[PDB]
């Protein structure tokens, strides 16, 4: 026999949950990305406030705000332990896209070769676009340093 | 108080999420000596078992 | 997300890691068999050509 009908019932199952999983994913993504920019800018905001208003205001305000400073950078140090574990993830991620791209060149399922090298691309896109908004944020803050210094 | 029946409540954090943890039970004294077979035969057991163990 | 969570998360990548190296093995080993099968069919044909 075939087992062609085995493998059609078997990734029929597997498309309807990576379908619901896709639509997931993609609210998954949009709360991603807003909690990404949100960290990011939380980030730089802070910094802008440490750069930028040192001095105007009184002797009480000034003990607040470093008291503040310290707080804040205790709360953010705790709030960004998770994404150590991100770039790992993204690591194991690559690496398994990459060896999947591989058995599927080697057993030479072109349908399965395409979606593995697909998915290492679109795994890759996604990671480098957050971390592109992400740096480009940085490379914003590197310019406004700059300028300002000159 | 002359107590039976045992009870124990316990109250959350507000700032704790965690499903499963350990709570100790603790320690609990007290005798059964009730007066505002307590007449003087109670003695009569409790000796002979002082007598044992003080053998052991 | 929390505690169960997050030892969730980490065996979720320890095992994303053991299973890359379970699937390198799992094929490894499928190949092996196949050799296996293919070099005893080859030296049988041999022996009947002879």
């Amino acid at each position: 026999l075939s087992s062609e009908a085995l493998m059609r019932r078997a990734v029929s199952l597997v498309t309807d949950s990576t379908s619901t999983f896709l639509s997931q994913t993609t609210y998954a993504l949009i709360e991603a990305i807003t909690e990404y920019t949100k960290a990011v800018y939380t980030l730089t905001s802070l910094y802008r406030q440490y750069t930028s208003l040192l001095g105007k205001m009184n002797s009480e305000e000034e003990d607040e705000v470093w008291q503040v400073i310290i707080g804040a950078r205790a709360e953010m140090t705790s709030k960004h332990q998770e994404y150590l574990k991100l770039e790992t993830t993204w690591m194991t991620a690559v690496g398994l896209s990459e060896m999947a791209a591989e058995a599927a060149y080697q057993t030479g399922a072109d349908q399965a070769s395409i979606t593995a090298r697909n998915h290492i691309q679109l795994v890759k896109l996604q990671v480098e676009e957050v971390h592109q908004l992400s740096r480009k944020a940085e490379t914003k803050l590197a310019e406004a340093q700059i300028e300002e210094l000159r | 108080p002359v107590c039976r029946f045992m009870k124990i409540t316990v109250i959350g954090r507000y700032g704790s999420t965690n499903a499963r943890a350990k709570i100790p039970l603790g320690f609990y004294y007290g005798h059964t000596y009730i007066l505002p077979p307590e007449i003087d035969q109670h003695l009569a057991m409790m000796v002979a078992l002082q007598e044992d163990i003080q053998c052991r």
